[PDB]
RNA sequence: GCGGCCCCCUGGACGAAGACUGACGCUCAGGUGCGAAAGCGUGGGGAGCAAACAGGAUUAGAUACCCUGGUAGUCCACGCCGUAAACGAUGUCGACUUGGAGGUUGUGCCCUUGAGGCGUGGCUUCCGGAGCUAACGCGUUAAGUCGACCGCCUGGGGAGUACGGCCGCAAGGUUAAAACUCAAAUGAAUUG
């Protein structure tokens, strides 16, 4: 996740790693734990945006 | 194919990170990428290529 | 007043262990405060001349703030009492609520108390100070009255009890 | 003094704290503040503006040395992030780095459950 | 119910041709074993957060919804417990009956000549013919037409309790209780 950023950017550019790191899904065990839900809530946009 | 020893070639599927790239990006058969994600680990065991890009 | 905000020609420092350092610039104290490498909080600004304490920065902010946080919870611990009282009372659910208010009072809360008369007793108000009595007559000795009613508001009746203090 | 164009920027924006911090290799102090130090108590410590004008205030209590560049240790998804790095690169001096450190435990601690809101 | 990488045993599954046994098959009352998590017994550990518990804020509040600590506990060793929305809310086995769009797995050939057709199995989703249903829907893996054999249902509450028995010290688990009360509890579908 190093990398050697320079001055004109200033933002963001590191979507690819950040994504990566993906900081949410340890936000989230941080507060409650499951370890079942989540398999019924996907499976759905595939089956919906279809045409 | 079924060799492991490609590790240039292999590095075209890993990310910039070495990160397991899913053949929804590749278009690769299940089969192939099943084979090289045991190449991947293997080699990472090996520290060809690290766990991640950061060490 | 932080670094150049001070204003006044001469202060009042005194060294972390409490030595007299009498009226001295404030280059000296900044310049200790930067090798301290800590911030710098001044307490009394309006005082002539101004008090200044030295002690590393959050060390003495947070001990200060435990200080007082304590002080903060040395008051008594607030949940929040309010049981009505209606003079349609039935035999036991009577010392269910009488067990509820003073299993409250107990604890040693303020007084939160609303009681509603039921429908057309702005007439027949005796029953309502009747009734009142025999709250003051079931609490001669468990609770004491601060202020007698006159008034109904509406429905309801705004009265405050106190608690019983040992004195 | 004593330029060496290397070191660090310790950067850790958190729900209630956003702090900037600057040392070089060995880690003898040498400048770091706190939003919470800037005041904003409540729910506005980590508030981008809170935010950013910590970053100003670590970055004036730290210009007095002037070295050319450091690096940025990026930690935190906390809100913020970018006001501070905004008023941080804004200071004219060049960066090397911005690297979120922020670890990818796999499997490492059951975390807690009570809080509803 | 099962996911990093190594080393020992391995019911399965299908494709190929061949081979020899010659009905050797299905359900299986009781009977036998396995069996989510929690929990209970003797040995080590607590990074983990949380049962109780400790400090705070809180409205009509009732230890409450959020904060900071926190014991068992979860992990291996042996035993017990055998229940769960243990549901695809569909007992098991075999035979027949429109069509389409999938992935996934394999052999055969011919252009593998790239990423074509062929016959494959097992599942997968979307469909939807007929038909079946009160409807919803189901619909070659039928809730379609049949076959063979077990299990189970007979208004609601009373009530999975009364007792007895059985098994487990332990928590409890299976078999099943009337008197009384009601005229209903229902299931699918139209306007705010």
């Amino acid at each position: 996740i190093k990398v050697r950023e320079n001055e004109p950017f200033d933002v963001a550019l590191r979507r690819f790693k950040r994504s990566c790191e993906k900081a949410g899904v340890l936000a989230e065990v941080r507060r409650r734990e499951f370890y079942e839900k989540p398999t019924t809530e996907r499976k759905r946009a595939k089956a919906s945006a279809v045409k | 194919e079924i060799d492991y020893k490609d590790i240039a070639t292999l590095k075209n599927y890993i990310t910039e990170s070495g990160k397991i790239v899913p053949s929804r990006i590749t278009g690769t058969r299940a089969k192939y990428q099943r084979q090289l994600a045991r190449a991947i680990k293997r080699a990472r065991y090996l520290s060809l290529l690290p766990y991640t890009d950061r060490h | 007043r932080i670094n150049g905000e001070i204003r006044a020609q001469e202060v009042r420092l005194t060294g972390l262990e409490g030595e007299q350092l009498g009226i001295v610039s404030l280059r000296e104290a900044l310049e200790k405060a930067e090798e301290a490498g800590v911030d710098l909080v001044e307490i009394s600004p309006n005082a002539e001349p101004p008090v200044c304490r030295i002690m590393d920065y959050g060390k003495f902010l947070y001990e200060k703030s435990k200080s007082s946080k304590e002080q903060k919870k040395k008051q008594k611990v607030i949940q929040v009492k309010e049981i009505k009282f209606r003079p349609g009372t039935d035999e036991g659910d009577y010392q269910v609520k009488l067990r509820s208010l003073i299993r409250f009072l107990e604890e040693g809360d303020k007084a939160k108390i609303t009681l509603r008369f039921r429908g057309r007793e702005m007439a027949h108000q005796q029953i309502g100070m009747e009734v009142l009595n025999r709250v003051k007559d079931d609490l001669q000795e468990l609770a004491v009255v601060e202020s007698f009613p006159t008034k109904i508001e509406g429905r309801q009746m705004i009265m405050v009890l106190a608690p019983k203090k040992k004195q | 003094r004593k330029q060496v164009s290397d070191g660090v920027a310790h950067i850790h924006a958190s729900f209630n704290n956003t702090i900037v911090t600057i040392t070089d290799r060995q880690g003898n102090a040498l400048g770091w503040a706190t939003a919470g130090g800037s005041g904003f108590r409540g729910s506005r410590k980590s508030t981008p503006f809170a935010a950013q004008v910590a970053a100003e205030r670590c970055a004036d209590a730290v210009k007095e040395y002037g070295i050319k560049n450091l690096e940025v240790m990026v930690k935190g998804p906390g809100p913020g992030r970018e006001s501070t790095i905004r008023a941080l690169n804004a200071a004219g001096f060049r960066i090397t780095n911005i690297t979120d450190v922020t670890p990818i435990p796999h499997n490492g601690c059951r975390p807690p459950k009570k809080r509803r809101v």
